[PDB]
């Protein structure tokens, strides 16, 4: 089984699997039919930022997604990751494209993940942070059309030699090393992440999104998980 | 190349 | 007037003024009679730790207390900061005696603030560490009985030559630059706190507690804000 | 008077004063007549990074000023800051102009100090970070003709509406805190600090320079310390 | 075989392949006949501290170790880490017995790397921090006899249940994910990392030592690298 | 001197 | 916006 | 637990 606990940038509406009538973020839990969603005011070409908090005092994972000098989108569940997740698991970002393509651009990228446990300052943490994406990254397993290099981004999803977005896409990366992201005798445990993404599509309806996900060790791209199931889900279920 | 294209908003 | 946003370690119930019929832990918005408390179960003469945590994205202001392998008590309450601080506030710790007593040793203490600007990586942030405090801490402000040097502690209460406490003492500590805890164009903001503390009391029942708060820049003692005030209110309103 | 140590980017050579015949970034030990320089391309118009580091291990005080895809000038100078500066100092960035002029503009700045006393982990921190400055950045302390909010930058020397530079200027800023540099009972004492500027000279003829500094926590702007002074010294001894 | 850049605590003398005639720390580039050494007042039974730094600016790699009340063994050497190393290689301890035994235990280790491109803040960074570990600590590589769990400790070594260690013993733990040590167009790289130790030994003669390592990301203990070899070389070459 | 001197708990 | 008022620009 | 086995440990 793969687990998965993700925050997406759904950017077309298939309301054949209960999507909203409109681009959105939402927060997904085992599920490609988000438990929570927000509308968010895409903006075509535009560089955009994306944060994700959880501390496991409030047990509340909030997203928040913005435009520069624009409106910000915020999108916010209650949840117990102890009780969804194992407690080593692994994080990355997903992308894909079906009938409609865009570019699924990361700019930047990073993570920040610290346990506190039940002990005088026995504070363990993680922290990456990815500004510039060399051609070679060995500290990044990237599975599908994922790549490295291009002008130091990570490009998710098949960008044709010229540029343009291309259809039937489907991409991944995740940080090498496991994270251990909670722990039975931990009295704080908390997670942030952010990323800058660049979103262009040359089509008049861009599909079908980005989103952060979380989940278990040796997890994989599923199967027809391309399109509307942003390359984590296998069915919509 | 592509800038904003997309709904409704403020100015250009 | 005096702005307060206080996290409280209440160890006496003073149930003359709303105070649990147990020692408890509690969010204090502009006054000391709790917003939301939490029953906690403080052990007299261990050291235990404290993580404050707060992020714009959900508006809510979590605390969390515990001690080595034992119980820990949570306590969160939904707030927007926004409206209810000045964009620059400045942080520290406070704390007391009255009729009763008890040290209120801080044997470490840290805080970070981070704002996310609506544009491209704007991230501003402050953080620092104290895990040692020198006799000169010449980038602290301490008001009141608050001393720093003994064992390398910061002791906000009077603590006798012979190590015993003090009755009818008030103490307080804050970072001596400003801090920038919101803007309007924020996507996001938030900080943490964390700091070890160390009550022990020689009588029958310790009080009165510390506090973590968050204050106006020329923040000051009230008077009479000794005892069940906390060194952190001049009336129990 | 003040004890400073300083990395100056001088953009204008006064052989007078033992300055290079060319521009240079060098290292100042309470005198303008660097103790050890390096040439320096400055590339008028473009952005660029400055890099400074020290740790009391090495007891080397390095930097590093470069411009994308151009070349990075290097200079390093071996100095016990225990002798030179007092255990409690400030931090901050000062600038100038003469005859000539240039735009002294800040885009960002970030520094960190770790102190590692010697009872292990008595580790001790201070950081800030600022991508962006406010009209009021109450965390900062301005002297002279430095000034913030500007596009959100900060001006260090004064400069018209039109955008132009003005000659015969001077302007610092400090971070608002106090910062412990270094303690007898320390094992190993680091700092490093980064920043962007954006020199500018419409008058084809650059000048005076910006320049890191450390001093005496009450430092203040010397008499007539403009123009080649770089607002670090009173004379040129 | 492997690139090794190593910092030794070395615990027991070999005259025979170059060890000064007394406990020591010191620098191996590729050798185990350290580049430069340093008489160390190895304390016995107690917890020491150990701090390595090094930057591309100056080009030195240092370190220093200590124990709380008592003095400080310090070495440093000058060494361009770029034609030594490969740019991607992986970071981790290493430690031995042979005749003689003593317990290499680890009680903390944290490690920090930043690469600052020539493109200005083009930062990327890795930070870990461990103060417990875990049975099951799944971002590390156990290699040898190394083990985890035991009180939250690292045991590089062989240390039977009375908890008396073992001769004959070769254990080390390297971080799962590479580390991208230096790159070209960079300006200044720079890592430091820090771990807390606790040789004891009963029968009073301690060996062989522990040691801070970077090598090729494949690297695997050599053949009979046991005792004075510290796991890390084949030969005394 | 004060260890864990307080209400209901496990052990000593 | 400026052109290597002096200073020698390694490049443009 | 242990004493001085034999690296010179500077006061106790
Ligand atoms: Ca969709
Ligand atoms: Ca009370
Ligand atoms: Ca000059
Ligand atoms: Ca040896
Ligand atoms: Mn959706
Ligand atoms: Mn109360
Ligand atoms: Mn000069
Ligand atoms: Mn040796």
């Amino acid at each position: 089984a793969d687990t998965i606990v993700a925050v997406e940038l759904d950017t077309y509406p298939n309301t054949d699997i209960g999507d909203p009538s409109y681009p959105h973020i939402g927060i997904d839990i085992k599920s490609v039919r988000s438990k929570k969603t927000a509308k968010w005011n895409m903006q075509n070409g535009k560089v955009g930022t994306a944060h994700i908090i959880y501390n496991s005092v409030d047990k509340r994972l909030s997203a928040v997604v913005s435009y520069p000098n624009a409106d910000s989108a915020t999108v916010s569940y209650d949840v117990d990751l102890d009780n969804v997740l194992p407690e080593w698991v692994r994080v990355g970002l997903s992308a894909s494209t079906g009938l409609y393509k865009e570019t699924n651009t990361i700019l930047s990228w990073s993570f920040t993940s610290k346990l506190k446990s039940n002990s005088t300052h026995e504070t363990n943490a993680l922290h990456f942070m990815f500004n510039q994406f060399s051609k070679d990254q060995k500290d990044l397993i990237l599975q599908g059309d994922a790549t490295t290099g291009t002008d130091g981004n990570l490009e998710l999803t098949r960008v044709s030699s010229n540029g343009s977005p291309q259809g039937s896409s489907v991409g991944r990366a995740l940080f090498y090393a496991p994270v251990h992201i909670w722990e039975s005798s931990a009295v704080v445990a908390s997670f942030e992440a952010t990323f800058t993404f660049l979103i262009k599509s040359p089509d008049s309806h861009p599909a079908d999104g980005i989103a952060f996900f979380i989940s278990n060790i040796d997890s994989s791209i599923p199967s027809g998980s391309t399109g509307r199931l942003l390359g984590l889900f296998p069915d919509a279920n | 190349d592509v800038f904003y294209p997309y709904p409704y908003a403020s100015g250009s």
